[PDB]
């Protein structure tokens, strides 16, 4: 019932090399969640 | 709380879910109205 995002940044198909991954959000939600979906600026 | 949740011409605004397609997972609400589909045929939104 938890949303934990983990994000990283980088100057640059994927590289390749070794980058981990830091935690930024947990939203205490907890929806069924079974589709999603992204959004652009065109 | 039977003096702050009952009247005597009857409380008919809490409800309960008496039939659904699967058992629900733990820590789930389920708010759907949709109609309970027992048989083949549809119940295209209706009582019946
Ligand atoms: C979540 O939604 C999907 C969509 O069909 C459903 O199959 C699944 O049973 C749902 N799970 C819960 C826990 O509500």
């Amino acid at each position: 019932g938890y949303f934990k995002i983990y994000s990283k940044h980088t100057p640059i198909d994927l590289p390749q090399g070794f980058s981990a991954l830091e935690p930024l959000v947990d939203l205490p939600i907890g929806i069924n969640i079974t589709r999603f979906q992204t959004l652009l600026a065109l | 709380s039977n003096k702050l949740d009952s009247k005597v011409s009857g409380n008919y605004n809490y409800l309960y879910r008496l039939f659904r397609k699967s058992n629900l997972k733990p820590f789930e609400r389920d708010i759907s109205t949709e109609i309970y589909q027992a048989g083949n045929k549809p119940c295209n939104g209706v009582a019946g």
